[PDB]
């Protein structure tokens, strides 16, 4: 029974890309992409998103 | 086949936290000489 | 048939340079305007932006600040080496460390 | 409630991030 | 502790 | 030894410990003509032995000792510098975007010399801030640190401005007094230089800091100041007609 | 800029002497004479430095104090609110507002 | 519904005063090139025409120097940290005219 | 202008400004 | 998979409008006589003289 | 997975050190009006607890 | 800033009002000199 | 079966800490480096790039820049409480 | 400047801050044991008079004052206005 | 040149 | 006294 400050999916249509400063890319692994990566031997390593919170070790 | 509902425990905040108005300038408090109004509490929005 | 032109400027294996010198000349490794009084006594922030042809493949910028990276290495006694690193405009260490 | 400051970031010699007079 | 206000200490006095 | 402060340091007697770490990651050490991921499809580099190798100059000790006590002096101290001699600042661009601003908070520029930049494809730039990078699947040439650059023509143009509003072409000099123009696409002013679609201010800012020519006639520079990674060596215009 | 900036200001009469003053006394008479035709008035700026000290506080005084009734009755023919004004010290109300 | 902006360190000396407005992007030129090919509009550009008409939409502004201080300063205000220009949650009582 | 293969916040993040509803899009009051 | 579905679109700080041509909108622009253009697309990275 | 932040130029004459945590937006009261028509949490509030 | 959500690309306006004096000082028969200044928001190199 | 050991360290009810001392210790209160920011009146700009494990609910990082928050209350003559709030490392109030 | 003469960042040159004995020695054995690449000569740039502030365009544009056309020739009548205190080496 | 090494015209 | 501006 209140409003929603009339938030209805801000729509980026006229795109002047990047209307927000850019924050030099930090130097480490998992802060560039969200790709399926790879391990030394050749096993697949899941994207940086999830499944890499509970570290798995043999 | 029914079951009991979840247990809900309504209760005041620990140390009645939040009841008073702190760190929220807007509705802040005051302490001064009744005839020399000069606050004793000036609040920032960042003091938690 | 009729015809409308097109042109590019393919330039690869080279990096763009915007030297800090007043007249953009190679008048010295430590530039003329670099030593100027105004920049030598009062720091400045910087805002500066680029264009890019839209490439659907994600891409990341690459910028350098042409900063002195000098080093001095001295050996006082047999078997002891002492070094001093420095980066005048972008020093790698200051009073906070 | 003088919420005092105390801190002035200037810069040895004492010019503050600045910008000078453009001349023709 | 040591000195005026409890300064965590580094007043081992090597004095000329 | 590629490190500048160690590349050609002249050592003195005394025993020195010297250890270094070698990347065993196959993908980031071998090049491939297709840029295909190597550690997935199959690859391996097993190290066997690592030995340091040095060649002393058999200087007569009579003079070697003098050279010793002579480089031992304070004022006689050595000094080196990295060649590229400049910081590195990566800036991630959105997958597909038109522009990108950056910002550096107030900072001294006592001995600044100039900016140099380019573009990279993020799939092929390794974040070497960690001993390993499982997400570096690309295998081909890495423009980050392999001299390669092949996109530093997609920049339409660049702008600079000191702290909010002090643009640094300067008290107006360039044909576009504030906008470094590199790919200006439509002309009524005819600012595009060569029969290409450069700008006659950029091709006065380049080939004027690289070959230090300009203000006195644009003549082809001699090869002893035009190196392999120089500007002119690689500049290339072209054109056709389309129906 | 300087840590004072006063000089760097006065050289634009941005906050300094008034035009009647810096103008060479010869010119001022000429501009005060031919002012009903060809007036040299709207081109030699003045100043406008406003009072630095002793005009504003630093320690208190919400601009618009909010007093609440200390009394209220609904007679259906009136509403007798009884406020409590507490104009403080070094502080004046000018009961207009 | 928010536009956080910032300005690097300055010598905010005479800084006299801010002044906002809000312009529809369709009608505001690109005056840095000449012949901005993307001005498909005639109308009345409220950027060099003084025809500002969108100020009826603003709700709050917040000046903060050095990322800590607040320029409507020591409390001088009613909302001592956030300039209120449009209260749509009326309550305590502020809301001037009718 | 997709941000796939994208990092996850390539942009300086500014104050949650402590106001009243610049916090989310949701329902609310009594 | 990141959906800004519960935030106030604008967390990230904003920068001065570049103030040059081209990048302020990406809707078809018109040339002096009417021949349109592309806002942020390819075919605008080539010197299309006449 | 990343969240860069920045602070403009400052002096840290007496800076002591940082501290941080992580909170859920649905439980984080905003204190600028004494009433948040968007706080919809009855549970514990880490911000001020 | 807080801005009502308007369903179209928009643009703020941030006039940092500041002093913008100019000084013209032609000291010879044909030399129009000048010295611009903008105190809090100048853009002058030197 | 074979096994893939998973590890996880739950540490709640505490706030992550990174003191400002040179050696990361609590030698004093006005940390060593604190006083070490001599060079007189000089400044510094901070940057920070926290990572997180992607959650599925809008979160708010709560960095806690710490600084002294001393306030000296004073009562000169019977009825006037004069206070002086002088937070340091991230100051407040325009009343030097 | 010190903290700049210390790194020879800009200061006396390699042949004039080394102990003169070492200049002599390096000149003696440069043909087989070169030591000139170990000590870096600093190299500053002229900082006073060789760049102007008074706002001078870097490159100028000139339009034809007038012209003609004979169906074979095409005359262009340019007015090369070089400002006072400038030199425009007509090569450029 | 000059003798603080390289340069050009602060020497006539 | 001492205030007004000019």
């Amino acid at each position: 029974m209140s409003g929603s400050m009339e938030g209805n999916a801000v729509s980026f249509k006229g795109g002047v890309f990047s209307p927000y400063l850019t924050t030099r890319l930090p130097a480490w692994a998992g802060v560039r992409q969200n790709v399926m990566g790879s391990n030394v031997d050749g096993r697949p390593v899941a994207p940086a998103n999830s499944a890499t919170l509970t570290y798995a070790t043999v | 086949q029914a079951a009991p509902n979840r247990p809900n425990y309504i209760g005041f905040r620990d140390n009645f936290i939040g009841l008073m108005y702190y760190n929220s300038t807007g509705n802040m408090g005051v302490l001064a000489g009744q005839a020399s109004q000069l606050n004793a509490v000036v609040d920032l929005q960042d003091r938690n | 048939v009729p015809s409308l032109t097109q042109k590019k400027f393919l330039c690869d294996r080279t990096m763009w340079r915007i030297p800090f010198s007043s007249n953009f000349m190679s008048m010295g490794a430590l530039t003329d305007l670099g030593q100027n009084m105004l920049y030598a006594n009062s720091a400045h922030a910087l805002d500066m932006t680029f264009e890019v042809d839209p490439m659907d493949e994600p891409t990341l910028l690459y910028v350098l600040f042409e900063v002195f990276d000098v080093v001095r290495i001295h050996q006082p006694h047999r078997g002891v080496i002492e070094a001093v690193y420095l980066r005048t405009p972008f020093s790698a260490g200051n009073a906070t460390t | 409630q003088p919420t005092m400051q105390l801190m002035v970031p200037k810069r040895q010699k004492l010019e503050e991030v600045l910008e000078n007079m453009k001349v023709d | 502790a040591s000195l005026a206000p409890r300064h965590g200490s580094r007043p081992f006095m090597g004095t000329w | 030894q590629k490190f500048f402060a160690i590349k050609n340091l002249l050592l003195l007697p005394g025993s020195y410990t010297y250890e270094w770490n070698f990347r065993k990651d196959v993908n980031m050490i071998l090049q491939s003509s297709l840029g295909n991921d190597l550690r997935v499809d199959g690859a391996s580099v097993r190290f066997d032995s690592i030995n340091l190798y040095a060649n002393f100059f058999p200087m007569a000790h009579n003079t070697a000792s003098t050279l010793e006590a002579m480089l031992r002096n304070d004022t006689n101290d050595q000094s080196f510098n990295d060649y590229l001699c400049a910081a590195n600042m990566l800036y991630p661009i959105p997958s597909n975007a038109t522009s990108v601003p950056i910002s550096i908070p107030s900072r001294n520029w006592a001995a600044f010399r100039g900016w140099s930049f380019t573009r990279l494809k993020t799939k092929e730039t390794p974040s070497l801030g960690s001993g390993f990078d499982p997400y570096f699947t690309y295998s081909g040439s890495v423009p980050y640190l392999d001299g390669t650059f092949y996109l530093n023509h997609t920049f339409k143009k660049v702008s600079i401005m000191f702290d909010s509003s002090v643009s640094w072409p300067g008290n107006d000099r360039l044909l576009t007094p504030n906008e470094f123009e590199i790919k200006r696409t439509v002309d009524g002013e005819g600012y595009n230089v060569a029969q290409c679609n450069m700008t006659k201010d950029w091709f006065l800012i380049q080939m004027l800091s690289h070959y230090n020519i300009g203000y006195q006639g644009f003549y082809v520079p001699e090869s002893y100041k035009d190196r392999m990674y120089s500007f002119f060596r690689n500049f290339q215009p072209m054109s056709r007609q389309v129906v | 800029a300087t840590p004072s900036m006063m000089p760097q200001w006065s050289y634009m009469h941005i906050a300094g002497q008034d035009a009647s003053e810096y103008l060479s006394p010869g010119l001022v008479q000429f501009a005060r004479a031919t002012d009903t035709y060809f007036s040299l008035g709207n081109k030699f700026r003045n100043p406008t430095v406003a009072p630095t000290h002793d005009v504003t506080t630093d320690r208190s005084q919400r601009l618009t104090l909010r007093f609440v009734p200390v009394d209220r009755e609904d007679t259906a023919y009136s509403y007798k609110v009884r406020f409590t004004l507490a104009v403080g010290d070094n502080r004046v109300l000018d009961m207009a507002s």
